[PDB]
């Protein structure tokens, strides 16, 4: 029993040696030649690594493209220019006439 | 003013230009924001964050209700190391030794070269251990916990040794070499072939230091170091166990894998290398800085002492050093862990 | 060199490198078939 | 309708406060009080 | 359910404290600004570099860390390469623990690392030794080759052919989400 | 600043297609051998 | 006793927390200028803290091993106290 299970482990790791040799050969032949450069890598980092870096941000399902639109709530005095105000005044209601036409 | 509940809503919003921007921000630039008075408030923000985290966890995590965990045959780094804790340790010890580095730079996926070397070392160790077991364990008639205990005991042991040596300023002294006996004096003088100098500190330092010549102030390869240690141990008649000896040999091998500069830079000393590679988050950082400060300011003013002045001194140093080593066994019961205490008993 | 000690151990047989080129234990067509079967059964 | 409800609540809860000249998250951009010291 | 605690006083402490210095005897061993480079201390400076100087003429950045001995070995030959080729490119010296957002930007995972940059994505070449086989001279040779390549490619086709890529629209937001503040987007 | 002088929209198209193909090659390389070959060659074919 | 001064010093700092059990950084936005944001902390490409929190000691342990090796290459008689005390695994 001891004999047999010991030799079993022996050729278990024999097969492991064979696997490792073919693994090395596969790698150094095929995969080191076919490896991508890294120019076209994935342009992002996983959320777990960001969370460990202290980098992750969760918010703002929406955005504000223009700085004029971003700084509206901070200006407090001209959220809209005068021209913009008069342009906005044209859309106080929806146009049922245009809807109908 | 009129009563605001009497006032028309659209008239109020036409009058107000600020909350117009508040509505556009949440109801024109988005389509899914809740119809509450304050979508920017902390309750809403934190609710959004928690929903985000719960959604991503439910989607990505390995669970009993898996969405994305499916058709898994080749696992990624994180899941692989989360399922196989044995391999994270092996892959991590190899990284720190083959490349002197911090855990924060642990690579996502190791190289196949490293993996193959790991398998070869596994061959060596399993061969030796299996053949030892075959001989001795049969003529008689949870690995995680064991590894944790082994590593804890080992780091405790090395910490105790470092404290013992720092007690007499023998911990990391290079190019100096400490000596507590005339035998060791001769042994380390054979290095420089009698050249060099010898230095002393008075009766608080219980050892005497030796300076070789600048051409022979080099550090030795780790395989040579291990061979020297083991040869000395067998000459004294105290050989290590074969498993531990193989452990030392593999450690020396992976350190040799570093190459020419395996521990120190050209113009660097071993103390400077230790302080360089020392983790700054380590609790003992200030302790080591204290020790090295004291050691530097003492060795700056250490006095020179020629050869024969030391041997007569080295006799009494040997005496009080063996007395201190006898006291050490009781001193381990003072503050050492239960493992160290029971192994001393 | 730094890594020459490790890269000296990596020397393969002709049959070893043929087996690696073919990818015996790394393609796993039985695993591919199992994946296809499970995916179709999941409809 | 969601937007209508939101504005109808914003009116009642913001238009008569005297404390909300704008949103509190942007009070850094306001001028400073000469009376505080 | 996955979470990481926010931080600790140890993590937020100074990553680069001072340590004692030896007297001039430990320095005596058998083996015993810079006017051509720029040590970078601030992500403001790093962004200014990457977004203006790397669009004017290419940059070569060495990312190091104090614990690493390969960085110490590679520093001097890197300084010689800088003294050689500062006419054609700019040269920067970055510590990962001092400026991590610069390391996250360049996608460096090991130290030391050379990074040749032009247009912030028109040419980005990272040179390193993840295995532990190359040497400092090999790294510097690879850096010289990359610099020659990027210079040739900038000269190619009337100055064009080097336009920014995914950063035209990504703004490095998937790599480092803190660029939403730079872009002025909300975070509510 | 949209567009650059001396460069053509066809050159930009070539740039984009190169980017897309390189990204596709990267994503195919970094994928499971068990699934990708099947799903990309045998079911399409 | 005064020789074990350093043992006492070590035993003093025993369970102090480290960066290996937590995230290595945190963002702080300038409230007056929300466009400006600073990252306080270190670099990290590591996310297996829930494992590394148990083996955090291995880095300095292996450093200590490499240094004991350096010291022993010059003088291997520094370990004899522990051998005589019987802490190591040895076959007398």
């Amino acid at each position: 029993i001891q004999h047999w299970n010991k030799s079993y482990e022996k050729q278990v790791y024999s097969e492991s040696v064979a696997l490792n040799r073919t693994f090395q050969a596969r790698n150094q032949l095929v995969l080191d030649r076919l490896k991508p450069s890294g120019a076209y890598r994935l342009p992002a980092v996983d959320y777990k690594r960001q969370l460990s870096r202290g980098t992750l941000v969760e918010g703002a399902d929406f955005y504000l493209p223009t700085a004029q639109e971003q700084q509206r709530l901070a200006r407090h005095f001209e959220p809209y220019s005068e021209q913009e105000q008069e342009e906005r005044r044209k859309f106080r209601f929806q146009s049922i006439s245009v809807y109908l036409a | 003013n009129p009563p605001v509940w009497k006032v028309n809503t659209n008239e109020w919003l036409d009058s107000d230009q600020y909350w117009q921007a508040f509505v556009e921000k949440h109801h024109f630039y988005s389509q899914y924001q809740p119809g509450v008075v304050d979508p920017e408030a902390p309750q809403e923000v934190e609710a959004f964050k928690q929903a985000w985290h719960s959604r991503m966890g439910k989607f990505n995590d390995r669970s009993d209700t898996p969405m994305l965990y499916a058709y898994m045959n080749e696992l990624p780094s994180w899941e692989y190391y989360d399922l196989h804790r044995s391999a994270f340790l092996e892959h991590m010890t190899y990284f720190l030794v083959r490349t002197g580095g911090d855990f924060r730079f642990f690579p996502e996926m190791p190289p196949w070269q490293w993996l193959a070397h790991m398998e070869n070392l596994r061959f060596k160790l399993l061969s030796v251990a299996q053949s030892r077991r075959s001989q001795l364990q049969l003529a008689n008639l949870h690995g995680e916990e064991y590894t944790q205990k082994f590593l804890q005991y080992e780091t405790e042991l090395f910490q105790a040794c470092a404290a013992r040596l720092m007690g007499h300023f023998m911990f990391l002294c290079d190019p100096f070499i400490p000596v507590q006996s005339a035998e060791a004096l001769s042994a380390v003088t054979r290095v420089d072939n009698g050249k060099g100098k010898l230095f002393s500190l008075g009766d608080d330092v219980n050892a005497l230091f030796y300076l070789p010549e600048q051409q022979r102030r080099d550090v030795e390869r780790p395989t040579q170091a291990v061979q020297t240690l083991l040869g000395h141990l067998e000459a004294t008649g105290r050989p290590f166990n074969p498993c531990y000896s193989e452990l030392l040999h593999v450690h020396a091998e992976v350190l040799e894998e570093r190459g020419e500069h395996w521990l120190t830079a050209p113009g660097e000393c071993v103390s400077q290398a230790f302080l360089r590679r020392l983790r700054t988050d380590d609790p003992a950082y200030e302790v080591y800085c204290s020790y090295f400060k004291e050691m530097y300011e003492r060795f700056a003013g250490a006095k020179e002492v020629s050869m024969e002045d030391g041997r007569k001194r080295l006799a009494t140093i040997e005496k009080n050093a063996q007395e201190e080593a006898a006291a050490y066994g009781l001193a381990l019961k003072t503050m050492g862990s239960a493992e160290l205490a029971h192994k001393a008993r | 060199r730094p890594g020459q000690g490790s890269n000296a151990q990596f020397q393969t047989s002709l049959a070893d490198k043929t087996r690696g080129l073919l990818g015996v234990g790394f393609l796993r067509p039985t695993k591919m078939a199992s994946f296809a079967a499970t995916f179709l059964l999941n409809f | 309708g969601k937007i209508h409800g939101a504005v109808w609540r914003m009116k009642h809860l913001f238009a008569t406060n005297f404390k909300m000249v704008g949103h509190p998250r942007y009070a850094y951009a306001l001028p400073k009080n000469p009376l505080l010291q | 359910s996955f979470a990481i605690p926010p931080a600790n006083a140890a993590a937020l402490a100074d990553p680069l404290p001072a340590t004692p210095t030896p007297p001039p005897v430990f320095e005596a061993v058998s083996s015993a600004a810079l006017k051509n480079v720029e040590e970078v201390s601030t992500m403001e400076r790093y962004e200014a570099a990457v977004y203006e100087e790397s669009f004017k003429k290419p940059i070569v950045c060495l990312f190091f860390a104090r614990f690493s001995l390969q960085s110490k070995v590679l520093l001097q030959p890197f300084l010689d390469f800088a003294a050689s080729a500062s006419n054609n490119a700019t040269f920067f010296l970055i510590d990962c623990d001092r400026v991590p957002r610069a390391a996250y930007h360049a996608r460096v995972e090991n130290v030391p690392s050379l990074v040749v940059m032009k247009g912030d994505d028109a040419f980005r070449q990272t040179i390193t030794d993840s295995v532990g086989v190359k040497t400092a001279g090999d790294l510097i040779q690879e850096a010289r080759s990359a610099l020659d390549q990027v210079l040739r490619l900038d000269q190619q086709e009337g100055g064009t052919k080097l336009q920014p890529g995914v950063s035209s629209y990504t703004h490095h937001i998937g790599v480092d989400n803190l660029n939403v503040y730079r872009k002025g987007w909300p975070v509510a | 600043p949209l567009g650059v002088k001396g460069r053509s929209v066809f050159a930009g198209m070539r740039s984009f297609i190169g980017q897309r193909l390189g990204r596709l090659y990267d994503s195919f390389y970094y994928s499971q051998s068990s699934t990708k070959y099947v799903m990309v060659f045998l079911f399409p074919a | 006793a005064r020789s074990f001064r350093w043992m006492q010093a070590f035993a003093a700092v025993k369970g102090k927390p480290t960066a290996g059990s937590c995230a290595a950084g945190t963002a702080v936005v300038n409230p007056e200028d929300p466009t400006k944001v600073t990252l306080k902390g270190r670099y990290t490409n590591f996310s297996l803290q829930h494992i590394w929190e148990k083996y955090d000691y291995l880095q300095t342990h292996l450093l200590l091993r490499e240094c004991m090796l350096s010291q022993v290459a010059k003088n291997p008689r520094l370990l004899d106290p522990e051998i005589n005390a019987g802490l190591t695994p040895t076959v007398f």
